[PDB]
């Protein structure tokens, strides 16, 4: 029941830049919140624990509880979000972590009711302005994680390491954010599918940041290929297909996934109707520029947003 | 557990009891003097029910033992605070805290 002086959670995470104070609601509120939250329903699943939609004194929020196989994801997001101000409006909007208590461990966030774009493209098929609209806002999302900021209001380079169009969502304004830090870096194991062909031969160099930068531009690549093909010209678009879905079994193998990229050296195929749109033209040469097995030679996540800006 | 070092006296009279919001502006830090978050900071008061379990254990019984006006510094001890596993990122594992706390007002 509300009293003067109650606030919502936009005024609680405003008054939040001392610097180091993190990205969501002071240190010591996120326990009180946490434990105010009625949790309402089940919106996902899967070996990560489960997403909740919950409310907070009349609002909605995500509360991913973690399951104990992924700890080790909920202390790495935790930590990110607490170490370093991460507010981006393309990278999903971190609240509160607590543990309660034979132990469960929450992480709260914005909710967002679209959903994932894993789903969005399945029930839905985009025209021009809205596919370029996805691609663009997570081009944005990413070259914010890659890009070191400095200052007391800064932050590191970050790495994400398992983008993939499950770990995005879909805001109401059709702009996307990306999700799930549990696996970043900053300067388990990514989706097998997702995995760019260093690390499916384990020849990535693995002290070298940019190193883990390149991991996901390769997954870039495969996510704007999942989101090209849904994409309508002359009343022509893909099924929604995951990547590599007519080479490898579902939840492939380590092993199926690098015979398919590093022995035979497959990459997804363009579709030859995309060659007489001049969006889908410019999209299917960025998707290339990738995917080249040389990681040097693939494009940076700020000359995708920038070329993606341009396309319009 | 939690001891309370007075540093400004209240009412001596009147002390929070189950379900009062306690209003509080507090500072906390870890056992060596570092900040980690201040609501003095921010100038907001920091509100919670007594009884619900809504803050760490040393909080409730620490400022269950202070009345209204009360300024004390709360010395919480692990078991009593983030434990083992702490707050990652910001309370390391095995923390002993110390809280500057003033009993603002009930609700
Ligand atoms: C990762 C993701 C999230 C997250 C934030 N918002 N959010 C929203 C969803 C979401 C997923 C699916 C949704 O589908 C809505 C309709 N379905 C219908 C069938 C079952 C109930 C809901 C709605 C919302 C999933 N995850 C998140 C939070 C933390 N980590």
């Amino acid at each position: 029941t509300t009293n003067v002086g109650d606030s919502t959670l936009a005024d609680l995470l405003d008054h939040s830049c001392t610097s180091g104070s993190g990205s969501g609601l002071p240190f010591l509120v996120q326990r009180t919140v946490a434990r105010q939250i009625t949790l309402l329903e089940c919106v996902g699943k899967g070996r990560y624990g489960e997403v909740w939609r919950g409310s907070w004194q009349g609002e909605n929020v995500a509360v991913k509880i973690f399951s104990s196989r992924d700890e080790k994801s909920w202390f790495r997001e935790t930590e990110l979000y607490n170490t370093v101000m991460l507010r981006h409006e393309n990278i999903l909007g971190f609240i509160a972590s607590d543990m309660t208590s034979s132990t469960q461990l929450w992480l709260i966030t914005h909710y967002h009711e679209m959903g994932s774009l894993y789903d969005y493209l399945q029930l839905t098929t985009l025209d021009t302005v809205s596919c370029l609209r996805i691609v663009l806002s997570i081009a944005s999302g990413l070259a914010h994680l890659h890009i070191e900021i400095f200052g007391t209001q800064g932050k590191p380079a970050i790495a994400h390491r398992d983008l993939k169009s499950k770990n995005i969502l879909v805001k109401k304004n059709g702009q996307c954010c990306i999700a799930d830090l549990g696996l970043a870096v900053m300067h388990r194991v990514g989706t097998k599918r997702y995995m760019a062909p260093e690390v499916l031969d384990e020849t990535i160099q693995v002290d070298c940041f940019d190193s883990y930068k390149r991991v996901d531009i390769w997954a870039f690549g495969l996510v704007l290929w999942e989101v090209a093909r849904r994409m309508v010209s002359n009343g022509i678009v893909e099924d929604y297909k995951p990547p590599f879905y007519d080479v490898v079994p579902n939840d492939p193998s380590f092993e199926d996934m690098r015979k398919v990229v590093c022995v035979d050296q497959q990459r997804p195929n363009i579709p030859n109707r995309w060659f007489s749109d001049p969006t889908l033209t410019s999209l299917a040469k960025l998707m290339k520029e990738c995917w080249y097995q040389n990681p040097s030679a693939r494009l940076t996540a700020l000359r995708i947003k920038k070329t993606l800006t341009k396309i319009d | 557990g939690v001891q309370v070092e007075t540093i400004s006296p209240g009412d001596g009279r009147t002390f929070p009891k189950r379900g009062q919001t306690c209003v509080v502006h507090y500072t906390g830090m870890l056992e060596d003097g570092k900040k980690f978050d201040s609501s003095r900071d921010r100038n907001k008061p920091f509100k919670f029910m007594l009884g619900k379990q809504e803050v760490i254990r040393g909080w409730e019984e620490g400022v269950a033992q202070m009345s209204v006006g009360q300024r004390a510094k709360l010395t919480i001890s692990p078991d009593y605070a983030y434990g083992a596993t702490g707050h990652p990122g910001i309370i390391p594992p095995h923390a002993t805290l110390v809280f500057d706390v003033e009993l603002l007002k009930l609700e």
